RNA sequence: GAAAUUGUUGAAAGGGAAGGGCAUUUGAUCAGACA
RNA sequence: CGUGGAGGUCAGUGACGAAGCCUAGACCGUAAGGUCGGGUCGAACGGCCUCUAGUGCAGAUCUUGGUGGUAGUAGCAAAUAUUCAAAUGAGAACUUUGAAGACUGAAGUGGGGAAAGGUUCCACGUCAACAGCAGUUGGACGUGGGUUAGUCGAUCCUAAGA
RNA sequence: GUGAACAGCCUCUAGUUGAUAGAAUAAUGUAGAUAAGGGAAGUCGGCAAAAUAGAUCCGUAACUUCGGGAUAAGGAUUGGC
RNA sequence: GCGUUGGAUUGUUCACCCACUAAUAGGGAUACCCUACUGAU
RNA sequence: UUGGCGGAAAGGCCUUGGGUGCUUGCUGGCGAAUUGCAAUGUCAUUUUGCGUGGGGAUAAAUCAUUUGUAUACGACUUAGAUGUACAACGGGGUAUUGUAAGCAGUAGAGUAGCCUUGUUGUUACGAUCUGCUGAGAUUAAGCCUUUGUUGUCUGAUUUGU
């Protein structure tokens, strides 16, 4: 079921209300147990891209939405977890409003 | 070892309020139980009826380690270590009396009157 | 000195369950027709009232006086069940029950624990016993009919009618208060299956009881717990604990309204003249709208929102005039309590705003 | 390779105390003599 | 009664297992204490008449050594703050690299020196210990390498002074 | 850069990213803050917290060992183009 | 059964006023460790 | 087997019908030994199990997960197996602030300015002001609402009179 997607996650409702200097990095879990929610797979993969999107205003400043690629996959042998995984990375937009989820066709 | 513990709902299948999740003890205990299967395999023993009978923990001699505190004391502060052995086996699915005469008698008439 | 506390309800424990559990009711009238002593919803957020003011004598009679109400779900209410108690020399005992043939989804729902994964086999042999001629029930109805003084009848609420999502219907036992308990298990044989108002227990004019289970609070301490003041043992040494989730018994409650889900205009007095029911702009504050019958009562009933509440009517025969003055009310605030409420309703922020930008 | 102390198994007991004393029951266990 | 030694004695016991030890297994003696069976163990020892003493322990805020509860408890909380992928390897909250985020903010978390320290400096290999967590890393461990002077300095001068 | 400055704040050169971590927000603690209306009534006790504080214009009493007290008091002013 | 105050004055309880209110009566009784108390499975 | 009665902690007490025995109500026949003179001389009743051959019915809970009416940790309350489903987004409703970036102007104290020497000369800069603008951004993390799109919807454990 190699299958991947587009998906928003808005991060104001789930970093309402936390310590300054742990917002940003605790979207990284959230962002990993977003994707484990809906793609169902625990071994989760990102981009340093994506990290700098994230970091880039600060650590206090993080910003209340993105827009993601996700991409489930098969994996390499003996990776004893599962042959699948999931990879993360980001897409760039003036706004991710006006969005929603969608599958991505295949070239 | 019970006290002072957060409790948790896990222990409910054993009837039990406080659990811990220990991760040290189990990597080498799983070690062993690895090697018991492997050393029943070299045997050319069954593992599907393989249980384990006896487990055994007893305690051991202890580093002498310290740190240093207030009132200029060294006040020590050492290990806890573990023997530890275990023993597995296969599973398994499986007098005369002196009387008297006035009591044997008895039993005698019950015959006799047993038609 | 006093006590900075109280003495009453001093093992203050969080309750058993979250419905608060009717202990008294008025004895008995056996001379009336039955009548329900009890009915229960989902307490729904609050409201502003104004009201003119029959009180011969007091400072504020024939004038507007803003008080303040609360607001409850009250869908209607479907009997499936009786009991019966017998009295001894011990107490109550309940000898007997009896169930009405069918069985909603909800309380098959409540009685088990976790639904999905049962095979919700609830009733399977007594809807058998349920035979072509109900001999077994009769059996264990008549006995009734003989023995048991007094007698009370099981509810559950149709929770799916409202905003509120949570499938599990809160059954209760309620006391009647007729005569001819012969007569009161037949009205009750035939309203098997049959639902019940809240105009039909209630009216204008009336007081009540609100039993309920307070809102939370958690493991304060002795200085916000008690009001006690900041800088072997006995048990009134005011000493930290649980507060909140306790059980309470709030009294002499005057209704000022009996709502109803069908009667649009809900909000009207004689004086508005608007189309509003009291759903108020923006929905209720953790609850959602009020699209059933509902009650307007004033005073601030023990509870949080979307919780559970149980009924009264009373318990005996006051003798206050406050407890028979006429209400009349003037006008129902219908403003969103999500912020400083203005406007009841959008076609006036329309009206007040002008058209924008989004408009077109 | 003793003792405190510690674990596993076997047996037994246990409601704010334990241990000891006189007698006995239950259970386990046991030496001696019949020629 | 018992103990360490000594003079005699039992032509004493003793690898076919002395002594010591363990034992809700037995016998004796009122009692100190003795005797016996089994198990363990591996090389000396005891009965009797006498002798001689560093001769018998519950205790001494006793001594030395060891071990317990307290307890997997207090606590590892000052020093803004860390995050993502790859390699390594069996294993990465921590090693290395790379992308971002922060900081010391030049009377510094920089670069050099004095006194003192003395191979800590550098590589390779490596973790059973040490680094109050872990560690594939390290001032830790092993093996080695490395300090170049006519001009910097000491030596020379004399100071208060000895 | 700032500004009186070698105060404090930010940054470049250079160097650390070391201080056991993770999930949760119940009280009370420890440090730090805000609170209407009154304004030291409280309290042995204005203990502590808080008030003005920087730069310019005017102005600054008695008393004196005439040298000061004196940033006296007290009033106004303070941005950008 | 339920209630008995706000101030003024001394290191000091000795001493004694103002005003309110219904009154402003008299008396006594380090701390994690086990216990008790408040709460929780 | 018939029909009654009894709720206070009935769990038993009556009664019809026959069947089935025994009768010490009266009179007969047979047997008893030997436990050696007695040795409780074992007779009942609780519970459970394994086997017997005959009927009967073929479920929950906990964990994990999610919510949060609850919340120290536990707990209490909810939801979830192909749908009146559940969720992640998005739209709409409420409210929150207070009018965005991007530009344009014959507003804009003023000072220069290429000289078409004005007689608003126009061109430069220019705090700000005026207009697209109640605009923009935010909105449940412990708000309302949804005929939208896209996904989930069978993982571990334990329990018996």
């Amino acid at each position: 079921d190699v299958v991947t997607r587009e998906y928003t996650i808005n991060l104001h409702k789930r970093l309402h209300g936390v310590s300054f200097k742990k917002r940003a990095p605790r979207a990284v879990k959230e962002i990993k147990k977003f994707a484990k929610l809906h793609m169902g797979t625990d071994d989760v993969r990102l981009a340093p891209e994506l990290n700098q999107a994230i970091w880039k205003r600060g650590v206090k400043g993080v910003e209340y939405r993105l827009r993601l690629r996700i991409s489930r996959k098969r994996n390499e042998e003996e990776d004893a977890k599962n042959p699948l995984f999931s990879y993360v990375e980001p897409v760039l937009v003036a706004s991710a409003k006006g969005l929603q989820t969608v599958v991505v066709e295949e070239d | 070892f019970n006290s002072s513990i957060g409790r948790t709902a896990q222990g409910k299948e054993f009837g039990v309020t406080k659990a811990r999740w220990p991760a040290k003890s189990v990597k080498f205990v799983q070690g062993l139980l690895q090697n018991a299967a492997a050393n029943a395999e070299a045997k050319g023993l069954d593992a599907t009826k393989l249980y384990v009978s006896h487990i055994q923990v007893n305690q051991a001699p202890k580093q002498r380690r310290r740190t240093y505190r207030a009132h200029g004391r060294i006040n020590k502060y050492e290990s806890s270590p573990s023997h530890i052995e275990l023993v597995v086996t296969e599973k398994e699915e499986a007098k005369v009396v002196r009387l008297t005469s006035r009591q044997r008698g008895r039993i005698a008439a019950q015959k006799r009157i047993a038609a | 000195a006093p006590r900075h506390g109280h003495l009453g309800f001093l093992p203050r424990k969080r309750a058993a369950s979250i419905r608060a559990r009717v202990k008294a009711f008025p004895k008995d009238d056996r001379s009336k027709p039955v009548a329900l002593t009890s009915f229960l919803g989902y307490k729904a957020g609050m409201t502003t009232i104004v009201r003119d003011l029959d009180r011969p004598g007091s400072k504020f009679h024939k004038r507007e006086v803003v008080e303040a109400v609360t607001v409850v779900d009250t869908p209607p209410v479907v009997v499936v069940g009786v009991v019966g108690y017998v009295e001894t020399p011990r107490g109550l005992r309940s000898l007997t029950t009896v169930w009405a043939e069918h069985l909603s989804d909800e309380v098959k729902r409540r009685f088990y624990k976790n639904w999905y994964k049962s095979k919700k086999k609830a009733f399977t042999k007594y809807s058998a016993k349920y035979a072509q001629d109900g001999a077994g029930i009769e059996r264990e109805l008549a006995r009734i009919k003989k023995y048991a003084s007094v007698v009370r009848v099981l509810v559950h609420t149709q929770i799916r009618k409202t905003p509120l999502a949570q499938k599990k219907a809160h059954l209760a036992e309620i006391q009647l208060n007729g005569g001819s308990i012969s007569e009161k298990v037949d009205w009750a044989r035939e309203h098997f299956e049959k639902t019940v108002a809240v105009d039909s227990v209630f009216e204008q004019n009336e007081m009540i009881d609100a039993i309920a289970v307070t809102k939370g609070h958690g493991f304060e301490g002795v200085t916000h717990r008690w009001g006690t003041k900041k800088l072997h043992v006995m048990w009134s040494v005011a000493r930290a604990g649980q507060r909140g989730y306790h059980s309470r018994t709030s009294i002499n409650h005057k209704i000022y309204r009996v709502g109803k889900g069908d009667d649009e205009a809900n909000g009207a007095t004689s004086f508005d003249r608007t189309k509003k029911t009291i759903t108020p702009m923006g929905g209720f504050v953790h609850y959602g709208e009020i699209k059933n019958d509902f009650i307007m009562v004033k005073g601030c009933i023990p509870g949080n929102r979307k919780r559970i509440v149980t009924l009264r009517k009373s318990l005996y025969t006051n003798t206050s005039r406050k407890a028979l003055e006429e209400v009349s009310l003037k006008w129902i605030d219908t403003a969103s309590k999500f912020g400083k409420g203005r406007f009841q309703t959008p076609a006036e922020k329309h009206a007040f705003m002008g058209t924008l930008k989004k408009d077109l």
